[PDB]
């Protein structure tokens, strides 16, 4: 009646970081040599880590070595596998494994297996945002709205820089969507709503994005 | 490094049937060799190690043999709880490595499957995103593939496929793979066909509708 | 200079797990105790767990406790937090702090901070889903059958059940396995092939229920114009 | 359970000003307290620990005292690198507990924010999203208040605030705040207004627009 569970899975972006947790019960994994294995979507099972007793020895798969790693908490009996740089390929069924029988030898199989946690990474590193126009219904309020981007920063000019009195560029927020939202405003002039053009310099360089958006005050 | 191979890929066998999977390694393991068996969305249960010895609870009718890079399970008196993935694994001191696996399906002549295009709902649509749905209705075996061609243009990356277990009554596969795109993506094309190509078709089928009508 | 780095950071659902790791640079952690701390939207900081050397001691605030774990690994440098059932007041930015000073004495501040990670949890546990017809086309007819179904796209988490006409229709019913799309929501889609001639007199309902929201929506399938 | 007190929780002065934060402790600490001053979007920086040593490469100005359940930090001559958050911390062997933090800003006159709205552009909404923006522009002190209102109906849960620091040049705080909103939910009322509360205001003010 001996148990193991994993926690932590989840959806990550291509590059991106993750720690799986592994708890047990009516067993303790000090003596136990504890292992990460992956069933791929292709359906066969893949071994990803080892940890031997008190850490002594540690050993990864050649495609997740340099990016995983994998530690032991005995006295509490705990596994964790950080991964990052993290690849499309490793998207799969993380389970984590102990080695034992009823008696202890010097190599024995995978007795006891978790349910598995499920690990996703979606290809698309990085995003390029949306930049929508906020018109100018004495004062007037203008400006421009940078949404759904990822990850941060970007970088918002006006009029290549010629524009800087009067400028508000917004810290970004984290949408429940988990993309990235900004918007940057500028005080004007009424009178100079029609002549002076304003075009406001989008920059995310992470995606190398270069976005010039004008905004008119609307039919 | 030792590469364990199973053979074959796909096992299919009735039920009362005995049936043998083999295990391949391409050095000498002795007996370090363990398999295991796989329900879709469980967890691997340990049922031979040391190539032969049964672990306590095991029926009877799994059996494990072999030795040095030959090794071969048999199941003598298939039951239906025995369909399933087979992995054999040969397990070192602080390593392992697992077959490809071995999925064990219900044995039945080859189906085509009955393929049918869905073009995206208006009220999708005009909520900004347009799903295109292929089907691919009771076919056999599962080994199936489906290109989406969007204006004669071979999609790659926005789409996903998903894959039906065998039908408790006709023991076949049902697929259906969803090409998802913006509503200006959409709108900015005509063309949509799904290309299926199977076994059981002399020719791929290729099902396609014109945005609009 | 010594540096720390926190890793794991994101957004969570309410009533989810998450686990952050946090590696060192210039220094060793053996010898010092490693604390995990917080700054919540309103500004302050707020002590969420310590470890103390060769982990005799682990402690947690008051509303942690219970849910989070800390750990350390002093043979690679690592430091660890699960955070279970999270909930939504545990949204804040995530500091791992070294408890030390020039010289090891037993009570010395938090000397050495880490950049921090973002961990947000929501407050939505669940989310209902769209449901959209899959309509048997004017053209995509062959033979005496026709396909007809539901997208059920969007719902979070699983699973979702779907019956046809209130369980009269289940011979041809397929429903596929739930997809996960990028955006971190599921999609799924019920078919079922009908007789053709059938189109005109009986009508296709398909009867979505995801208990998770408890929402259940009953949509027809119609020909379109 | 030590329970730390800052006061005040803001601290508003000009550049050259001597200020003092206060911290208390429900019960006796001795001289377990340090004081650490952190920056929106960095990490806390640890000034003072003992009470009173300060760390090595913090600058002279700031000095700490106190014992048991009061203790003192003291800016003598604010800089401007010195306007951020000051928070004070009992740490203990193997537990420590904070303070909520003193936010020390820019003393001005009270400034009543211009408040703007902005509908959702046509190019966004025919994608399906209609973000509905209001914009709050140079006020004072840091603390307002936005609700949304749809055919009078207060919005919760789907709009999301941000502020900026204060401004180099007036020493003002700006606030937008995005209601976002599915296409058919938008095209399904009328009449969207943000209604602002400030301090700088007598009644709380209202930009709404119609749809169309
Ligand atoms: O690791 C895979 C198996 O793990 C579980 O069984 C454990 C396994 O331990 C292997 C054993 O290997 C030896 O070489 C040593 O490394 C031993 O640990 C020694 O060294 C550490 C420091 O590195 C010491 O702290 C230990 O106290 C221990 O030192 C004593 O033991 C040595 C070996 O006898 C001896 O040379 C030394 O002088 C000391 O007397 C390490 O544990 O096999 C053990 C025996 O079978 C078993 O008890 C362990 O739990 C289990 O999951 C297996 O199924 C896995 O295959
Ligand atoms: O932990 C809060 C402070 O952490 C840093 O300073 C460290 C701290 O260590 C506290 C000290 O407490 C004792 O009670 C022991 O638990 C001691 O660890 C002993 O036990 C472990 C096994 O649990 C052994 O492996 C150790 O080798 C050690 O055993 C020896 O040492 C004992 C203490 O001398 C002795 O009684 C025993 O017989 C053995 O000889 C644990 O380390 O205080 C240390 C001394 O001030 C300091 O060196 C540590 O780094 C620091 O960040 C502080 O600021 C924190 O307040």
């Amino acid at each position: 009646e001996v148990q193991l569970v994993e926690s932590g899975g989840g959806l990550v972006k291509a590059g991106g970081s993750l720690i799986l947790s592994c708890g047990v019960s009516n067993f303790r994994i000090s003596a136990h040599t504890m292992n990460w294995v992956r069933r791929v979507p292709g359906g066969g099972l893949e071994w990803v880590a080892s940890i031997s007793t008190s850490s002594t020895y540690r050993d990864y798969a050649d495609a997740v070595k340099g990016r995983f790693t994998v530690s032991r908490d005995d006295l509490e009996d705990f596994v964790y596998l950080q991964m990052h740089k993290m690849r499309v390929e490793d998207t799969a069924i993380y389970y984590c494994a102990r080695k034992g029988s009823d008696r202890l030898s010097d190599n024995d199989p995978f007795d006891a297996w978790g349910p598995g946690t499920v690990v996703t990474v979606s290809p698309a590193s990085t995003k390029g945002p949306s930049v929508f126009p906020l018109a100018p219904s004495g004062t007037a309020a203008l400006g421009c709205l940078v949404k759904d981007y990822f990850p941060e920063p970007v970088t918002v000019s006006w009029n290549s820089g010629a524009l800087t009195s009067g400028v508000h560029t917004f810290p970004a927020v984290l949408q429940s969507s988990g993309l990235y939202s900004l918007s940057s405003v500028v005080t004007v002039p009424s009178s100079s709503l029609g002549t002076q053009t304003y075009i406001c310099n989008v920059n995310h360089k992470p995606s190398n994005t270069k976005v010039d958006k004008k905004v008119e005050p609307k039919s | 490094d030792v590469v364990m191979t199973q053979s074959p890929s796909t096992l299919s066998a009735s039920v009362g049937d005995t049936i043998t999977i083999t295990c391949r390694a391409s050095q000498s393991i002795e007996t370090w060799l363990a398999w295991y068996q796989q329900k879709p969305g469980k967890a691997p249960k340990l049922l031979i190690y040391k190539a032969s010895t049964l672990k306590t609870g095991v029926p009877s009718r799994f059996s494990g043999s072999g030795s040095g890079t030959e090794f071969t399970l048999t199941i003598s008196g298939l039951q239906f709880d025995d369909f399933a993935t087979y992995h054999c694994q040969h397990y070192a001191g602080y390593s392992a490595t697992f077959g490809q696996g071995t999925r064990v399906e219900i044995k039945r002549t080859v189906a085509a499957p009955s393929v049918f295009i869905f073009p995206p709902s208006d009220e999708q649509l005009k909520s900004g995103t347009a799903s295109v749905v292929c089907l691919l209705n009771n076919f056999y075996p599962r080994e199936a593939k489906v290109q989406w061609k969007v204006d004669n243009a071979l999609q790659s990356g926005n789409s996903q496929e998903s894959v039906t277990e065998q039908d408790s009554k006709d023991s076949t596969y049902s697929l259906s793979s969803t090409l998802t795109l913006s509503k200006a993506d959409y709108e900015k094309h005509k063309v949509y066909a799904c290309e299926v190509t199977h076994q059981g078709l002399s020719s791929p089928v290729t099902k396609s509708f014109n945005r609009g009508e």
